[PDB]
């Protein structure tokens, strides 16, 4: 991590090297908890690789990359388990996803105990722990994303919470932690989301046709630039 | 049905109605010019192939 | 009253050429000609001039000549070659008018009564419109004050005809801009617009100093209409009109991000034929 | 004599801070990106059938981005100028 | 008087201003824009009266010193945004 | 009378009929009345006609100054019930005669037309436009009054 906040990769490098340094980044931010950007991360890594010639490399991409999103909250894409080559790599977190999705947390331990020990051989047993003990985020993110204004005893009873003001806390964590995008009226104990305003009248859509344009710029720019005629 | 303009608000009772507004070309053909050039990306990942 | 004043090239060029004709020997103040040209529904169409022999002392502010005869036979000359042209004004080439101009333009409507007067300041080359079209005017000033000549304004502006247009452009040849515009230009003419807009409005803040600390007096009327300008203010950062704006610009944006990915796309498809190329002829050498 | 017969065709400085009529700049938009769209279905066919779309194509994108972007940089200069 | 961004004239000033009922300045309004010295527009749900001029009047010494004072304001904003135009747009100013 | 619909103000009807009802109806020696309004059937046919045409006039003065005003103020301001205002209303706009959009639940008669984005700009573009030529013109002035005031 000191490395890299101190070293640049140089971008006019390899896109085999830049997918190696993006997963390495990817793995250093998920250790130093900064998850999202780890996710993007990772995912830019798993864009560049080599479409397929790395099966080792896009195995290990891709095991790190779901247990990143799930620890963000986020159900991976389902395809990823169903692929001919990482079918048998990722069954095991084939079974993670499924045990943390339903919200078993006896499945989880059970499959911790089972294949657990080959995440050892992974490399991602602490992230792991992490996803069994911040489970609960997902299921926040869940009744964000389907209900609008629901009240703390609801939620604590769809989250098999004990209490109410255990479910006040944790909604409160998730809001505070960049999950959530909700307030709790805690005058008369509902969670209300942020109404979700017109973007297209927003300033969002200019700033990313921003990013897009820019884009296109330096590629124009750069194919012209070299456009190698010899002597 | 896609008949006359608007929707129904049953939490307090209310038919709303609008002027629809037309569905901006523009947008849609920049779609397509999107998708054609998707195409044209295809036909250069087809060439490249010599080096 | 007249609408506008379109005064043609030539005029302009003859009034150059006639304040360097006197100014290179007879350093002097503004030089006098008389302007000919067409009416029309109500717009004048300045299109001729010629030059008048004028003198002019700087005491008392009236001891003045301008020639009857020279002019009343130099129209016969040019009626004779053109009778379309008919007078229609004077022109003098000094910044400012004069304290003495009253009766140089009175003695003008006693040849044309609807006489208009174009100060051309030939010395200065400046942000624009080197014309400025005055009528004399005669009226009570309706609320209630005394009574003077005064000289009320009539706008102006540079047309031409084909074969001035032809000309003029064939005199340039070296600089003239391109009419497409394309985004130099455009820019240009932006940062133009910027320039002209603080311009006046220095202009005007130095006459509202002016006015204010009393070397000038309150006009009482027209001042108000200055005061419509400050009311005119659109009041942007107003939330409909915010949204219509951020709408808009992302409408404009879109097109552009469609125009550069077009583009990226082309260059790349150059840049693969163009190594595809290369390395032909580099296998092909062999 | 050479500036004072450039005065004839110089534009306004009310010129530079004036805007296209948005209704009509959204119907050009409209126009030539349909003909731009037109343009990448010939040019897709012409590249494929390879082993003048393009200049076409360079043509409608100069005048969408300079039409476009003086716009954009007219209303800027406008919000901010007159407030 | 109005500060020329919050046009909106609200009903209790008027009354407690020209000491009319509430019921009056609508008709009061109506028919100073009927005359032609007021181009604005009535509502009603929240009865704010928008407002827009077309009728000027007579200055003085201290509102031409504080209109001249806007007008530097205006034309200081002016030439700053001509500035960083021109210093952005160096290049490609040609 | 006459000069009353020329005048772009509401009128009352209660206040037109307290001043003209004698006068146009009744009538006196003095005032020899038309039997356009007379008593008779068809005279009360066109005293309901009148009654119409003055609450047309003062919709239409209403739809020219208003924006958004609430239904029992319309119905007030032409001395109806809110229901027969709402359906003289509804009858205007069937027939394309004036431009409404009567929020029924709420009671607001919004007159204006939804404003797009597009026009909401042109409005701004051609206000911008008046302010720069007529400052144009006042420096033009300017330049005369300084000039002349030397």
């Amino acid at each position: 991590e000191k490395l890299v906040s101190k070293s640049v990769f140089p971008e006019q490098a390899n896109n085999n090297e830049w997918a190696r340094y993006l997963y390495y980044t990817g793995r250093i931010k998920a250790i130093q908890l900064e998850y999202s950007e780890a996710r993007r991360t990772m995912t830019n890594a798993l864009r560049k690789a080599p479409q397929h010639t790395a099966v080792g490399f896009k195995q290990t991409v891709h095991k790190l990359l779901i247990v990143v999103e799930l620890l963000l909250g986020e159900i991976p894409d389902r395809l990823q388990f169903r692929q001919p080559s990482l079918k048998r790599s990722l069954m095991p977190y084939f079974l993670l996803t499924q045990a943390v999705r339903t919200g078993n947390l006896a499945k989880f331990n059970q499959v911790l105990d089972q294949f657990g020990e080959k995440f050892q051989a992974d490399g991602t047993y602490t992230l792991i722990i992490r996803l069994r003990h911040n489970v609960i985020k997902t299921g926040v993110r869940m009744i964000s994303l389907s209900y609008s204004r629901i009240s703390l005893a609801d939620i604590a009873q769809k989250l098999q919470l004990d209490s109410p003001e255990d479910a006040e806390f944790i909604v409160a964590k998730a809001i505070r932690d960049g999950v959530i995008e909700a307030s709790i009226n805690h005058e008369k104990g509902y969670v209300q989301s942020k109404e979700m305003i017109d973007i297209y009248s927003t300033r969002e859509p200019q700033l990313a046709f921003h990013q897009r344009i820019s884009f296109c710029l330096d590629i124009h720019n750069m194919s012209v630039k070299a456009m190698r005629f010899p002597p | 049905d896609k008949k006359f303009h608007g929707i129904l608000d049953q939490g307090e009772g209310v038919l709303i109605i609008f002027d629809e507004p037309p569905v901006d070309k523009t947008y849609e053909a920049a779609l397509e010019t999107i998708q054609n050039m998707s195409k044209v990306v295809d036909s250069l990942y087809n060439k490249a192939k010599k080096l | 009253a007249v609408q506008k004043v379109v005064v043609h090239p030539l005029v302009l060029l003859s009034v150059v050429d006639h304040f360097n004709r006197i100014g290179k020997v007879g350093n002097q103040k503004r030089v006098v000609g008389v302007l000919l040209g067409s009416w029309q529904k109500k717009v004048l169409d300045v299109s001729n001039s010629f030059a008048v022999p004028f003198d002019e002392d700087d005491k008392d502010d009236s001891v003045w000549f301008l020639d009857h005869d020279y002019l009343e036979n130099m129209y016969g000359m040019f009626k004779k070659v053109n009778a379309r042209e008919r007078i229609v004004g004077w022109y003098h080439t000094g910044p400012k008018l004069h304290k003495n101009d009253i009766a140089i333009n009175e003695l003008m409507k006693r040849y044309c009564p609807n006489s208009v007067l174009v100060i051309i300041d030939v010395k200065p080359k400046d942000l624009g419109l080197p014309t400025e079209a005055y009528i004399s005017v005669e009226e009570v000033h309706d609320d209630g004050t005394p009574t003077s000549k005064t000289f009320e304004h009539v706008t102006s502006e540079i047309g031409a005809e084909e074969a001035e247009e032809v000309g003029v452009e064939h005199l340039l040849r070296d600089i003239k801009d391109t009419t497409v515009g394309t985004l130099s230009q455009r820019i240009t003419n932006q940062v133009h617009g910027l320039k002209g807009l603080n311009s006046k409005l220095l202009d005007i803040r130095s006459y509202l100093e002016k006015v204010a600390t009393g070397k000038l007096p309150i006009n009482h009327q027209i001042i108000y209409q200055l005061q419509d300008v400050f009311n005119l203010l659109p009041d942007v950062s107003l939330q409909e009109f915010v949204k219509a704006f951020y709408l808009k610009t992302n409408d404009q944006m879109v097109v552009v991000y469609l125009a550069s990915l077009i583009r990226s796309v082309v260059a790349l498809h150059n840049l693969i034929n163009n190594k595809i190329a290369n390395r032909d002829a580099e296998k092909k050498e062999g | 004599e050479q500036k004072m017969l450039l005065n004839l065709h110089k534009k306004s400085w009310m010129e530079g801070l004036t805007l296209q009529d948005y209704s009509e700049h959204c119907k050009h938009n409209e126009s030539v990106v349909k003909e731009m769209l037109e343009l990448a279905k010939n040019y897709n066919k012409a590249v494929e059938e390879e082993d003048d779309p393009k200049r076409h194509l360079e043509e409608h994108v100069d005048v969408l981005m300079t039409s476009n972007i003086v716009q954009c940089l007219a209303a800027m200069l406008d919000t901010v100028v007159f407030k | 008087t109005r500060p020329a961004n919050h046009r909106q004239l609200t009903f209790e000033e008027i009354a407690k201003s020209a000491k009319i009922t509430v019921n009056e300045v609508e008709l009061l309004v109506m028919k100073a824009l009927s005359v032609g010295l007021v181009k604005g527009s009535i509502d009603e749900v929240d009865k704010r009266v928008h407002m827009t001029w077309v009728q000027p009047r007579v200055l003085d010494l201290q509102q031409i010193k504080g209109m001249k004072d806007r007008l530097e304001f205006w034309c200081t904003d002016v030439k700053s945004m001509e500035m960083l135009v021109e210093h952005q747009a160096h290049d490609i100013l040609t | 009378l006459l000069k009353l619909f020329t005048t772009m103000e509401l009128m009352r009807w209660s206040t037109l009929v307290e001043d003209y009802g004698m006068e146009l109806r009744k009538g006196s020696l003095e005032s020899p009345a038309t039997d356009v309004f007379g008593s008779t059937e068809e005279g009360e046919k066109r005293w309901k006609d009148l009654k119409n045409r003055v609450v047309e006039h003062n919709i239409r003065i209403m739809a020219k100054y208003y924006t958004r005003i609430t239904m029992k103020r319309m119905a007030q301001l032409l001395d109806l019930s809110v229901d027969e205002s709402e359906a003289f209303l509804s009858n205007l706009v069937v027939n394309k005669t004036i431009f409404a959009k009567v929020d029924r639940l709420a009671g607001i008669i919004n007159f204006q037309r939804p404003k797009d984005p597009n026009n909401l700009l042109n409005d701004w573009s051609q206000k911008l436009n008046s302010l720069m030529s007529l400052v144009n013109k006042t420096t033009h002035l300017i330049a005369k009054e300084e000039m002349i005031h030397n």
